[PDB]
């Protein structure tokens, strides 16, 4: 056998505290200090280590290679990570998302430790309750120029955190883009001249900021109804899980709901031919600092689904497309591999060990209200939240 | 809404398995039976295991060097290793075996002018024999 992955996934220790709305997020000086602090250092790091931005970001699609392994395969082949039109696309994506969270929160970790003001502790604390942030893009309170993403995420050029002596400071805004260096060489096309991340690209190749907000609010109430249907109309996993074995027929699924939203972001429809940028592209959207917002709320929504249908989880599928960890043509499960992710045993992930996420140490604010309540309490209560909040 | 299960095909023929100590699992482009020619392959433990959806049996090594659909599984036998070949979409169904090093899945007829069965032989990297495709 021997040692398998040097990075395993074991989430985070401590009390579970909760994945913020982005919204909320930004508002709390010490949260969005320390996640721009902790993305700086991230993306700072040499590409080629694993736990540097651009390697978290690599599993997802390209470049088409074996992530934190202490043994290279022999043949390797070379194909996304990520699962995508398969019964295993909502838990592969958990599991990627606390890949991710882990490595962002041992970066907020060290970061704390060189505040040097008299409030230190509370910075302190403050890195350990740090959880990714959700962007909610099925929320529209009946506002027409209501977004639901702060100017911090996709406007501000530049941010304003506190340094380490307690003084305001604007830093380059690491949340607006990723610069890469270089550049993946096996990128093609208008990715292999893009420096950043881009998005929504016009036929310049330049990023159009205001199209893509325009975009988002017309949508939004769009999104609201469909959320909505996706939430209460799904009472299956297939049908609630995946995009279809023809991509669309499962018209109703959190799949293709996600689907749409990586297009807002990274894919002006109107443009003939398309231009996508980073967002709009499989293998390419994890570079973008905004995936992990749009992830955690695909999670969020699987939580949501999995409380109003308790018990209801991964069912058997079949898997059409190779990818770097699945067969093609084998029979997916729960006690299916979830490759690259290893447990500190040294065991592959299944979905079988994540369905309760509060084991991976976080929670979201939806669920304060049910703590310790009974999962038929929690259900009820959960239906009735989704119905003001989406309804 | 049962599954399809997959077919496992060397060139442009596919795996063929009828039910009766173990039968012949025979590679060519005439279906015996409905879904004689549609396999489920699952993960089992450290590798995965392959059942005959038309005649209900497993693929299994079997007396000297064959491999055969039996009716009953056995963790012993009944367990394969599948590895990327390098190429395409081909792949290697091997027996596990520590450290590797195990026979693999050699498409050839027990003589000559077949039929095409499956035998168990050290790889040959370079051997198109031992390349397997699969499609839903
Ligand atoms: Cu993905
Ligand atoms: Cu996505
Ligand atoms: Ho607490
Ligand atoms: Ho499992
Ligand atoms: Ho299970």
């Amino acid at each position: 056998s021997d040692k398998k992955s040097l990075m395993p996934l074991v989430g985070i220790p401590g009390e579970i505290k909760n994945r913020l709305n982005i919204l909320d997020f930004v508002k709390n000086d010490k949260f969005f200090t320390l996640y721009v602090r902790a993305l700086q250092v991230l993306q700072a790091r040499d590409q080629s280590d694993y736990s540097s931005f651009f390697q978290l970001g690599g599993i997802h699609g390209l470049p088409y290679t074996e992530w934190a392994k202490a043994q290279p395969q022999l043949h390797l082949y070379k194909a996304n990570y990520c699962t995508h039109g398969t019964v295993l696309f909502p838990t592969w994506h958990r599991a990627y998302e606390s890949t991710w969270e882990q490595t962002l929160w041992e970066a907020a970790g060290t970061v704390a430790q060189r505040f040097t003001t008299s409030d230190q502790a509370e910075w302190i604390q403050a890195a350990k309750d740090l959880r990714q942030p959700f962007w909610d893009w099925g929320y529209w309170p009946n506002d027409p120029d209501f977004i639901g993403l702060p100017d911090q995420v996709i406007r501000d050029k530049q941010v304003e955190i506190t340094d380490y002596n307690g003084t305001k400071i604007e830093v380059e805004n690491p949340i607006l883009h990723y610069k890469f260096h270089p550049i993946e060489p096996t990128f093609e096309g208008d990715f292999a001249q893009w420096q950043t991340t881009m998005r929504y690209p016009d036929v310049q190749k330049q990023e159009n900021i205001e199209g893509m907000i325009a975009g988002i609010k017309a949508a939004a109430p769009g999104f609201r109804e469909w959320t909505f249907n996706m939430l209460t109309k799904n009472y299956t996993w297939e049908l609630f899980s995946n995009h279809g074995a023809v991509v669309g027929a499962h018209a109703n699924s959190l799949e293709m709901v996600h689907n749409t939203v990586h297009f807002l972001i990274g894919r002006d429809p109107t443009l003939d031919p398309l231009v996508p940028g980073h967002m709009g592209s499989v293998p390419h959207a994890a570079f973008d600092p905004i995936f992990w917002m749009h992830h955690c709320n695909v999670d969020r929504l699987l939580a949501l689904w999995q409380t109003m249908n308790y018990d209801v989880y991964v069912s058997e599928g079949m898997n059409r497309e190779a990818t770097m960890g699945l067969i093609p043509g084998q029979v997916l499960t729960e006690d299916s591999p979830l490759e690259p992710f290893y447990t500190k045993n040294q065991d592959p992930w299944q979905s079988d060990d994540l369905e309760d996420w509060e084991t991976l140490g976080f929670s979201y604010p939806d669920f304060d209200p049910v703590k310790g309540k009974s999962k038929e309490e929690k259900s009820v209560y959960i239906n009735d939240w989704v119905h003001k909040h989406y309804g | 809404l049962d599954l399809p299960g997959t077919r496992i095909l060397n060139g442009a023929n596919w795996a063929n398995n009828s039910a009766t100590s173990g039968t012949l699992i025979i590679f060519d482009q005439s279906t015996p039976g409905q879904d004689a020619d549609r396999w489920l392959i699952h993960n089992y433990l450290d590798g995965y295991k392959i059942f005959n959806m038309g005649s209900n049996n497993w693929a299994s090594v079997s007396r000297g060097n064959t491999v055969l659909g039996v009716s009953e599984f056995d963790g012993q036998t009944c367990k394969w290793s599948i590895e990327y070949s390098g190429n395409g979409e081909e792949f290697w169904i091997r027996v596990p075996r520590e450290g590797g090093g195990g026979a693999v899945w050699t498409i050839k007829p027990a003589s000559s002018q077949g039929p095409t069965t499956v035998f168990l032989d050290l790889l040959k990297e370079t051997d198109p024999n031992q390349r397997i495709k699969f499609a839903v």
